[PDB]
């Protein structure tokens, strides 16, 4: 009485490349519904992503035109480069490279990659080459940010390309609570978080962040 | 008396304001009136907003 | 007279101009915003 179990991480079932799940246990009643809801809201919320920023290709003006040799438009290439998942160690903005030519796809893969970007889905598709003397050269500017920033509202060559910002992993959370199998003690709460990302998060480490942030807001209330 | 006529073709992208005008295809229209962050969104048991 | 399309225009600093080419004439591709100059044109006068 007057003494609360505090919870722990059991487990985390990494139950597929991006599918995980993870436990909590023990709980006291009532505290389910609460941590599960809360951790929902702030995991939606904030988390590190390292979306795409800009783009230069070669010989190219503006994004409504086209591109010889390729068969989809500039928009098109940009709206497929904007789902791109990456991840980047050190570093809070990289520029990557693209270069290809002869005839085919052009996956993810074909990035001269440096050894702190990690590409996440190497299989990810761009653009069809139709035409083996058919080239495509392009620089990528990768940069690290929180939530969602349309180009609109941000802050110089007549060649840069603006996308819009959508640093975040997660896409799926739900969660469940179910009794526990103490030693002796009933109304014992578990809880189940299921997670769905696109890939370049450590579930472990977003509970940690999501927690550590949710315990730095509320420290303001206590010792007014 | 025209010397001359120059012509500019400008490009823009309306995305979406609350304001705007949508509607289901049963005369059941309706102005959207706000942008909820997924967060307040209603959410079935499986996890789907 | 007439009017002319001359890149040169009175009491205007060069930060609106820098849009425009040497004719008077904006490049294509340009992103304007509201309250521009796309073409520059003179009061005959």
């Amino acid at each position: 009485v007057t003494e609360f179990l505090k919870p722990r991480l059991v487990d985390i079932e990494q139950v597929s490349s991006t599918h995980a799940k993870v436990t909590l246990e023990p709980l006291e009643r009532g505290f389910g519904h609460t941590l599960g809801n809360a951790l929902r809201r702030i995991l939606l919320s904030s988390m590190p992503g390292c979306a795409v920023t800009e783009v230069e290709i070669d010989g190219v003006l503006h994004e409504y035109s086209t591109k010889e040799g390729v068969q989809e438009d500039i928009l098109e290439i940009l709206l497929n480069l904007k789902g791109l998942a990456v991840r980047v160690q050190g570093k809070d903005e990289v520029i990557l490279t693209l270069n290809k030519s002869g005839i085919g796809p052009v996956t993810a893969a074909d990035i001269t990659h440096d050894g702190d970007v990690e590409i996440v889905k190497p299989q990810h598709v761009i653009c069809h080459l139709t035409d083996e003397n058919a080239s495509i050269s392009m620089r990528i500017k990768v940069q690290r940010g929180r939530g969602y920033v349309p180009a609109s509202t941000r802050i110089r060559p007549i060649g840069r390309l603006l996308v819009d910002a959508c640093y975040s992993p997660v896409e799926r959370i739900a969660y469940n609570v179910e009794a526990a199998r103490v030693e002796q003690r009933t109304d014992l709460d578990k809880l189940v978080i299921e997670m769905e990302t696109n890939g370049t998060i450590d579930p472990e480490e977003a509970i940690r962040r999501a927690a550590t942030i949710l315990a730095e807001q509320l420290e303001a209330f206590v010792d007014l | 008396g025209v010397l001359k006529i120059v012509k500019v073709y400008l490009a823009v992208k309306r995305r979406i304001q609350p304001g705007d005008k949508m509607a289901g295809r049963h005369g059941n229209k309706g102005v959207i009136s706000k942008i909820n962050p997924i967060e307040d969104m209603p959410y079935d048991e499986n996890g789907t907003p | 007279g007439p009017e002319e399309i001359t890149a040169d225009i009175p009491n205007v600093g060069e930060a609106a101009l820098s849009k425009l080419d040497e004719s008077g004439i904006v490049y294509i591709g340009a992103e304007v915003t509201g309250g521009d100059i796309l073409v520059g044109k003179v009061t005959p006068k």
